[PDB]
């Protein structure tokens, strides 16, 4: 009942996935064989507990990754669909002429491994947007199965190239090309970036060198958050759906931000309290959100609050409305009670108490708007194009993908100022 | 799964292939015996002990050749790799492309045939040869076509040594070479321009060696091809692909000539004295000095910098540096290319060879830019072309080979047609 | 390729908790890692030079025996 | 309940306030591991006290002055919001330039801390009009904070420019620069000079070696007494706004004069004997207080004496009329009983009885005359004043704040001989 | 987070920052050869066990680069910093400034950026020169030129060695010292005006030398200089940066030009028979005897004073020695700035030199005065400038190098209008 497939996609997402089995297996205590020590695993022949995910990737290489790794040894050896050439860091590559050789077969994987479930209650998804087979591949499967499983939602734990971090340089058309069809076939576009992560990890937590994998382990906390009420009991339960009905009010204002809490530092932990007025007051900061869009340079059209542990939930709602009350301006107010919160009664391992944010925000506008700045410079130019074309895609789509996406920005804006 | 094929063909990109090849054994741990006592990229193996390299030496003078043929590291390679004529193309082109290499290319062709059917995964080619000689400009534009033609898909990366600006070892040199730009620009999808005085500076006053050699320069360029090749070959925390370089680096089907900059190049002693970050040396990763082909990039524009790092890094260290460096005013980019510095990180350090003028330092980064400065690269040779046109010189030695005389006037055009290209993207909205 | 494989040098073993308390962040060892990697590097350049130093003597032998 | 926060800039502002944490210390009885051995200290985990101070400076040597001294651990690393630079005693600098960029997180940890409070009594402030980082960044903070909570008061143990021992150059404009703001939006600007300082360190204690620690030992002592009515039961209880009912008949004559007793050196201290006329005969005297403008130069509109001990209330009311009606020109007949009192029920840590004057005395007018005489000889010259002029500033704003000060104090002039 | 640029050029900048650098590698612990067994401001981390000195020399005459190449300091420096040119300055301008200097000022430039981004938290430069000289004036000009117009708000702390009145070295040097003012008012912040002469009686009355040497004059800079740093590097009650000086020092920025002073200059002997607290001091500070350059402040006002106080000294003892100091008749101030003297204290006595001629002191008092009696200066050079330039003497040493002859009158003019501005302000109003 009410399980949970996790496709997987690009290294950046394998990666990312990896980082969240690594904490699931931890929080559910589950070592590195599959022992004790149905949601997310499945039992096995002699009592295994295997985890329900499918691993997709070109570079075969990246294999390597996920096996040499600490809790590697949990995926199915059948799930490993990969294929020879590599991604190349295209996505007409990894969309047109590659993605649509492989993409038959993780379909059929993803409907094997899917009917083993009884009531299947959504997706998941983790990925770049830039990344050639990660923002390529996976808008392909999220395209075949929101064609095949309506009933579902697709969750997506999109990590967005944010520019001022330079990894690549042909990002942005990759971008635009995952979101003109995310926003079309997918109902939770939970973008990431690094910028924000990197923040957080100098500052907050005063970590000095941030590995990638120190990112991927906050992104896999805030992963495992995201759907603590469902799992585990609560005063008040919370689902993916319900998720979805509090937080998106319209087909396309479905695009989130994510914030965990508590999150501090060895010096600082000697000197502060854990308390649901602390726990709060860090959770709508600014510097405490894993997304580049300053959230008082915007509004809340919603937002949700799981928390686990143990507390009144006097304390939790009263601080709810109070918080509410007080920054009145930077939330909507043609929708009452903008926020929700949702109580677990069993919190992670270590701590006591655990707020896992999400906000259905009008601010993440400006997190795309930067991406098509870059697309009006190097679309007028038409640079690093006869790559894009000679490979079975064309031109046409740029152009109307371009017009989408300030479409999409431009609805934003207009409820920032829709007042009544 | 994945590997790469280099040819070396002419006197110079064999040598910089000798030297090439005696630093990849070095650092794979394979002794120069073949038997040693992550290397899938470059060699395979013959069932037995010895690993066999992935590589053909052609040249139509057997000298060098014998030089290796039973030298010290005669016991590696594979005696039908080694294609040795009779004679020498004499620094022109046709007899070297229209009257020898009939037969010699046909029997090339063959052996690189095997050599792919042999592998299974192949990425790229690497060919070496000098514009210069005869040889490396016949032989290479007929074996560029004949492989542009045969295999096609696959990418090619030529790691190719110009005249340099004031300095020669021949005097025909502009014409030999303006014959071979028409082959680079369509068949050779990319192209690393190399130079020598660009590296005479860099030993002249980095690593203090008052006296260089070609052997000094070679090390060097071998060094510079292990960190270009270091993602595919070893381990990596952030890794690139040799089919990623392109797609990052070819705006243009017709602006793709890369120059290339390497760091740390100190020597032992001045190595005592450096900050030895990543901020440092990203910074004079920039400097026009230790630019490997002598041009000014003060004065051009930057498109796209592609830095294949190596050693211990924090990737926020890169982060920060190119903050950095991004905030320096006097470097600009151009317009429809607003993210240019793609990295990649690897996790093997610099290796030393016995007498190798490089200190052993733990962090080093290795650039590859696609700039439009190099134009004047072109243009300045271009210049040489004029003063021997007007009088015919030399041209009944090219005529008695079955070549055209219009094919240089041609060639002229078509190399304007690049000076043309590299000062036409480089200009505002 | 094998990305995503050292973390130079990471990699711990099963042992780990499910919040966020420990990240290894300044790996608790930073600075002692740093004078280790000065002293080693020190080491290599002493080196270096104890060998350049006779390489080039050897010149001066051979200008010797041509005089 | 009426709780407090403490935000300290500058050099003066930032050593006076350890010294006053280090005397609080004292009283309450915490050793520096912030243990026990709610109006000022906050709670944390482990039955830790923690200092609702914050600390804030353009340089960040201040940080080995605060943390090296004793009691030094008691502050959290989160309120330490320093900057790299240094404003350089320009005053431009930390309110044109730099100010702008450290007031936002500065205004934003205030925020923190001021919301983890219910009633919040006010802020108070410990810097100086001399030096540029204090002035500057202090009364931009002011304008902020009281352009935030216009109901709270913003009390200010803000020193001056010493009269005649100068030590730096550019001091009057930073003096009126800085004035012509606090005039405006402060409600206890308590004025201190280092000059008046040094006479009572040399004539009534004797001293003959005053470091600056023990300047900011006794005007930190008096800080204490000023509130310390408010943190113990009281006979006559009282707190910060009656104060600033009785004392400011106008809303812009609040800049106070402060006394403390008793004061000895080894000798007195070995003769003489503590009793209300001695300590009364003590405070109201001209050299017991911080202020050089000799209290006889002028009338005190009005001025309350805090005492604190067990002492006899009709003695202490008796003896505050008896000095009423003895010095009867001194002080101003318009307002009648024009002298207040106060008591508290508890001593300080080593006595029997304290007394702490705080007067509201229209002699201070003379101070506001000689420095502002300095900028009148420094301005007709635009001695350095290309500094200011670089920096964004325009001549106006010098020519009325310095009209605005003439003003302030014409004010005292023309409504202090007035009667009907 | 602090650090400052250390330009030495010329002759006698470099020998004055020799000793200077030998007076910092004392103070803290390091060793001459760089090794070790609170210094970012000057040294620097070298990434390989000992530490390295922020600084850069450049010079013409080999001889003074190659002693201190084969000093006792020849591995403290980097290999780089010591840039040597291939002539003489010959005392003339052009060949420093226009012709030659060329040459160097680039590479120059390229070592300042270097060293600026192997820094972060930058505070200002130091740099020390005659202008008596040929390079010292010229390839300074070109410096500060070069700098003011590529680094901008990073204010300049010129160290400038004038000709005396009486004692001279070169029968040239009121010209290109007058060349020399032309760029000193635009592009430097800070000048403090060292003479010969005045250190030379210092030597001889105070510490009772009668043979006295160049060698004793740099060392006493030196500890002016380090008394001047301190604050930055070290511990004091009272702490003054370096962007303190802009605020305190410069009421016009056309009217920069401070004096130095220094106390206390004693001999072994005649401290053992004396007291020397900290009122006798700060009268013997202001005594124009022991004053470091040739001026009788008597003849002129002070518009501020910087003391620096370093040693175990308490504050209200300064205070009421500067009432006194104030209260007196013959020093009299400018009505215009009323409160002038400002003060700043550290913790740290002075670190005698080995084998130097000072005493160990508890206390020291380091002032550095904006006085306008300095003016008179100037307009004594002019007279002596006037005295040549009337009959066109060594004209054609300056012309036969590009050097428009026009300038000269021009600087001539310039200078004299300072002379007017300190007229300007010395103005009781
Ligand atoms: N940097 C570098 N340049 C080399 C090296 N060896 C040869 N060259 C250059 O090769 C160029 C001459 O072109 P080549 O193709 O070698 O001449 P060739 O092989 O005799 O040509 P033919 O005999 O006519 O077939 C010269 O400019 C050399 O500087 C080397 O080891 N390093
Ligand atoms: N205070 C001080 N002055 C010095 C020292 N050495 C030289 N000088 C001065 O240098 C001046 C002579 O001019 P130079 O600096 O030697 O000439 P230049 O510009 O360097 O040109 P060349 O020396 O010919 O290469 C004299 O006035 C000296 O007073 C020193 O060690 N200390
Ligand atoms: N926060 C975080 N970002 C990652 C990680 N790995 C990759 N990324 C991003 O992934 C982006 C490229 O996408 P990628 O998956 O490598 O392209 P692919 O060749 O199709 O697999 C890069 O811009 C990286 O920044 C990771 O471990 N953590
Ligand atoms: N009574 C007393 N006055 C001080 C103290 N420290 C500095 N002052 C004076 O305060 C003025 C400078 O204020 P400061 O805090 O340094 O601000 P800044 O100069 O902008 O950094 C100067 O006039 C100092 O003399 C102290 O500890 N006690
Ligand atoms: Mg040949
Ligand atoms: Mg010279």
């Amino acid at each position: 009942m009410r399980e949970i497939v996790h496709i997987q996609g690009g290294q950046c997402g394998n990666q990312i996935g990896a980082k969240f089995w690594e904490v699931i297996s931890d929080e559910h205590g589950i070592d590195p064989t599959g022992t004790y020590h149905n949601v997310y695993y499945n039992e096995a022949t002699g009592g295994r507990y295997v985890p329900r995910a499918i691993l997709m990737d070109l570079e075969p290489g990246t294999m390597d990754s996920v096996r040499a790794g600490p809790f590697g040894q949990l995926f199915r050896p059948d799930n490993f669909v990969f294929g020879q050439t590599g991604a190349g860091n295209n996505w007409a590559k990894g969309h047109y002429t590659e993605g649509a050789e492989l993409i038959d077969s993780v379909l059929d994987v993803v409907r094997k491994e899917a009917e083993g479930c009884d009531c299947l209650q959504g997706f998941q998804i983790t990925h770049s947007l830039g990344g050639g087979t990660g923002s390529g591949m996976g808008t392909l499967l999220i395209s075949k199965v929101r064609e095949e499983y309506p009933d579902r939602i697709m969750e997506t734990f999109s990590v967005v190239p944010s520019p001022k971090v330079s990894d690549t340089v042909v990002e942005p058309y990759n971008a635009t090309l995952s979101v003109h069809q995310l926003v079309e076939n997918a109902d939770e576009c939970m973008v990431i970036d690094n910028e924000a992560l990197y923040d957080i990890c100098f500052r907050t937590l005063k970590l000095t060198t941030p590995t990638y994998g120190d990112l991927n382990h906050l992104v896999s906390a805030a992963m495992s958050g995201v759907t603590c009420c469902l799992r585990f009991p609560g005063q008040l339960n919370s689902d993916l759906r319900k998720l979805a009905v509090n937080l998106i009010p319209f087909p396309r204002l479905h695009f989130f931000m994510i914030g965990f809490a508590p999150l501090t530092s060895r010096g600082s932990q000697q000197y502060r309290a854990l308390t649901v007025p602390e726990l709060t007051q860090q959770m709508f900061d600014a510097k405490n959100m894993m997304c580049a869009a300053d959230p008082r340079h915007g509004r809340y059209l919603t937002a949700s609050a799981l928390f686990r542990g143990r507390m009144s939930t006097k304390e939790v709602d009263e601080q709810m409305l109070n918080v509410q009350n007080k920054n009145s301006s930077y939330f909507v107010e043609w929708i009452p009670n903008n926020i929700k919160s949702s109580i677990c009664d069993i919190p992670p391992k270590g701590l006591k108490m655990a707020v896992t944010f999400v906000g259905n925000s009008t601010a993440i506008q400006e997190m795309f708007k930067r991406v098509a700045e870059q697309f009006t410079a190097m679309f007028r130019r038409k640079a690093f194009l006869h790559w894009y074309t000679g490979e079975g895609m064309d031109e046409m789509e740029f152009t109307e993908a371009e017009s989408n996406m300030n479409d999409l920005v431009s609805e934003y804006q207009q409820y920032q100022d829709a007042t009544a | 799964m994945r590997e790469v094929i280099s040819i070396h063909v002419g006197q110079g990109g064999i040598q910089v292939g000798n030297a090439c090849w005696e630093l990849f054994c070095l650092e794979h741990g394979i002794q120069p015996d073949g038997q040693m006592p992550a290397f899938n990229t470059f060699f395979s193996e013959t069932g037995a002990g010895k690993h066999v390299p992935r590589a053909v030496f052609l040249d139509l003078e057997p000298t060098v050749i014998d030089e290796v043929r039973t030298g010290t590291y005669r016991q590696l390679f594979h005696p039908e790799q080694l294609i040795s004529g009779k004679e020498d193309a004499a620094n022109n082109f046709a007899r070297g492309h229209y009257t020898i290499g009939k037969e010699i290319v046909d029997l090339c062709l063959d052996r690189i045939r095997k050599l792919a059917d042999n592998c299974t995964g192949l990425q790229g080619f690497l060919v070496f040869n000098s514009v210069g000689g005869g040889t490396g400009s016949g032989l290479g534009s007929l074996l560029l076509e004949r492989l542009s033609v045969d295999y096609g898909k696959k990418s090619k990366l030529g790691f190719t040594i110009y005249p340099s600006p004031q300095v020669s070892t021949a005097v025909v040199e502009p014409y030999n070479s303006i014959l071979s730009t028409h082959s680079l620009l369509e068949h050779t999808d990319v192209a690393v321009m190399l130079d020598n005085e660009a590296i005479y500076d860099i030993c002249r006053r980095n690593l203090d060696i008052e006296r260089p050699t070609y052997t000094n320069l070679n090390r060097l360029i071998a060094q510079v091809i292990s960190s270009l090749t270091a993602s595919l070959r070893f381990d990596g925390a952030l890794n690139v692909d040799i089919t990623e370089f392109q797609t990052n680096l070819v705006p243009y089907p017709r602006i793709h000539f890369m120059l290339s900059s390497y760091a740390p190049i100190i020597s032992a002693e001045k190595a005592y004295h450096e900050q030895l970050s990543v901020a440092e040396i990203t910074n004079s990763a920039f400097e026009p000095a230790n630019m490997m082909a002598k041009c000014d990039p003060r004065h051009g524009k930057y498109m796209a910098c592609s830095m294949m790092y190596r050693g211990d890094v924090v990737p926020k260290d890169v982060n920060a540096s190119i903050a950095t460096i991004k905030t320096k005013r006097t470097i600009q980019f151009v317009d429809w290319c607003p993210t240019g510095f793609k990295v990649g990180i690897n996790y093997q350090p610099p290796t030393v060879v016995p007498g190798g003028d490089l200190a052993k330092v733990m962090r080093a980064v290795c650039m590859i830019s696609n700039s439009t400065a190099i134009a004047e690269v072109f243009s300045r040779l271009d210049h040489k072309f004029d003063l021997m046109y007007a009088k015919r010189a030399f041209v009944h030695w090219y005529v008695g080979e079955g070549m055209e005389e219009g094919e240089f006037s041609e060639a002229r055009e078509d190399l304007a047609a690049l000076e043309k290209d590299y000062e036409e993207v480089g200009i505002e909205t | 390729k094998e990305s995503y494989f050292r973390e130079h040098p990471h990699w711990s073993d099963i042992n780990g908790c499910s919040g966020a308390k420990e990240f290894e962040g300044e790996d608790l060892a930073y600075d002692a890692r740093i004078k280790y990697q000065k002293e080693t590097q020190k080491q290599w350049i002493e080196q270096q030079i104890r060998e350049k130093k006779m390489r080039e003597e050897a010149e001066r032998n051979e200008e010797r025996a041509y005089a």
